[PDB]
């Protein structure tokens, strides 16, 4: 009976801000607090901050401190998260959740410090305002077998295709997902498992194409 | 904030027990532990509390324990539907909570496999543009979830990382990567790099140098 509806996901600019709302039902809802749980994408759960919807009061944690401002609204049972100065860093899921019981204030915090009901998240992404292709560099090789590949370094936005000696290559090549940066740019590697015996006999050229900046590169991967 | 292994796991029927190591400012010094299920792509789910603790619905066959600093979640009768990441949480000093990194669990499908690692130095080509990046590969492994730690001459390197989630190989192995980011500098100045690769059933640590 326990409800907790969020807004919808939201697109940014860095420097922006935005403000996600969380919307409770199926309790009395000054009777508790409410958190703030986020999650970059392929990382883990971090907690943001609570409120005291009782007066609302708040605490926020320590990488969060500032750039977040947990409000809400008692006439109508929402939560709000807002985010001031959005960094690519703040790309994530941003979940409300309601505690388990009220707090006994001077006297019993216990209910506070659990995550026990969920909304289903709001996603932030705060995406790079910018067209950039990649840095092909070559991953140099040297149980029998070896790995090679291609380092694709600094572009946006995605795809980024690789294929090896023009497709021929198919057996032990792995191309990775790409890591979201800091700076707002991907990067990637692709590499190939091959036989030790094979290097420096055979040749092996990975052939990157990342349309949207025109590039294509075919780079040549040679031992050290 | 805490720490927790990559991954468990064993087969249906089994049991396995996820740690969760902290200080004496959280796990430590309070008896506010709580565990989160979340299966993939859905909302977490609250399966501990108060160390011990379950909410209303959750199974008998999901425990949890504390001895001195860390903390543990045990789950016995495996099922394929405890397949999920699993973190821990704690009050800490101050007014804070902090979590773990996460934990898969997998029912296992197939036995395990032992990761291979290469590690690749910076090209020259990488170098020559003033800057260095270390790749870490991970190949060939199962259940599909690693720890990567950098290290700089024996010592922990946390600036500069990235590091992909498990990927599925062709041949149905796991994969993944990692990449920590040098200026050529550093990478000329140091004795050696090194990535440390932790794995279910093996540690891996890779050196490469000048």
């Amino acid at each position: 009976q326990v409800q907790l509806v969020q807004s919808g996901a939201e697109m940014k600019d860095p420097g922006a801000s935005v403000k996600v709302s969380c919307r409770a039902s199926g309790y009395k809802f000054t009777d508790y607090y409410m958190h703030w749980v986020r999650q970059a994408p392929g990382q883990g759960l971090e907690w943001v901050g609570w409120v005291n919807t009782n007066g609302g009061f708040t605490k926020y944690g320590a990488k969060f401190q500032g750039r977040v401002t947990v409000t809400r609204d008692t006439s109508t049972n929402t939560v709000f998260l807002e985010l001031s100065r959005l960094t690519f860093g703040d790309t994530a899921m941003y979940f409300c959740a309601r505690p388990m019981r009220p707090v006994s204030h001077g006297i019993d915090y216990s209910g506070l410090f659990v995550f026990q009901f969920w909304g289903r998240g709001t996603m932030v992404t705060v995406s790079s305002a910018s067209t950039k292709g990649p840095s092909v560099f070559p991953l140099a090789p040297s149980g029998g077998t070896a790995a090679l590949g291609c380092l694709v370094k600094d572009y946006f936005p995605e795809p980024v295709t690789v294929s090896w000696n023009s497709g021929a290559l198919t057996s032990g090549v792995h191309t990775f997902p790409a890591v979201l940066q800091s700076s707002g740019l991907y990067s990637l590697s692709s590499v190939v498992t091959v036989p030790s015996s094979s290097l420096g006999t055979q040749t092996y050229i990975c052939n990157v194409n990342h349309k949207p900046s025109n590039t294509k590169v075919d780079k040549k991967v040679e031992p050290k | 904030a805490l720490t927790q292994p990559a991954s468990v796991s064993a087969s249906p029927g089994q049991s396995i027990t996820i740690s969760c190591s902290g200080t004496r400012s959280d796990v430590g010094g309070y008896d506010f532990v709580s565990w989160y299920q979340q299966h993939p792509g859905k909302v977490p789910k609250l399966i501990i509390y108060e160390v011990t603790k379950r909410p209303s619905g959750i199974p008998q066959r999901f425990s949890g324990s504390k001895s001195g600093n860390t903390a543990s979640l045990t789950i016995s009768g495996l099922q394929a539907d405890d397949e999920a990441d699993y973190y821990c949480c704690s009050y800490a000093n101050y007014d804070k909570l902090i979590l773990g990194g996460g934990t898969k669990l997998t029912v296992l499908g197939q036995p395990k496999a032992n990761p291979t690692v290469t590690l690749f130095p910076p090209s020259s080509e990488e170098l020559q543009a003033n800057k260095a990046t270390l790749v870490c590969l991970i190949s060939d492994f199962y259940p599909g979830a690693v720890t990567v730690a950098w290290k700089a001459d024996g010592s922990p390197v946390k600036a500069g990382v990235e590091t992909t989630k498990p990927s599925k190989q062709s041949n149905n192995k796991y994969a993944a990567s990692s990449y920590l980011s040098l200026t050529p500098e550093q990478w000329k100045s140091h004795r050696s790099y090194s990535c440390q690769v932790t794995h279910e059933g093996s540690t891996v640590e890779k050196t490469v140098a000048p």
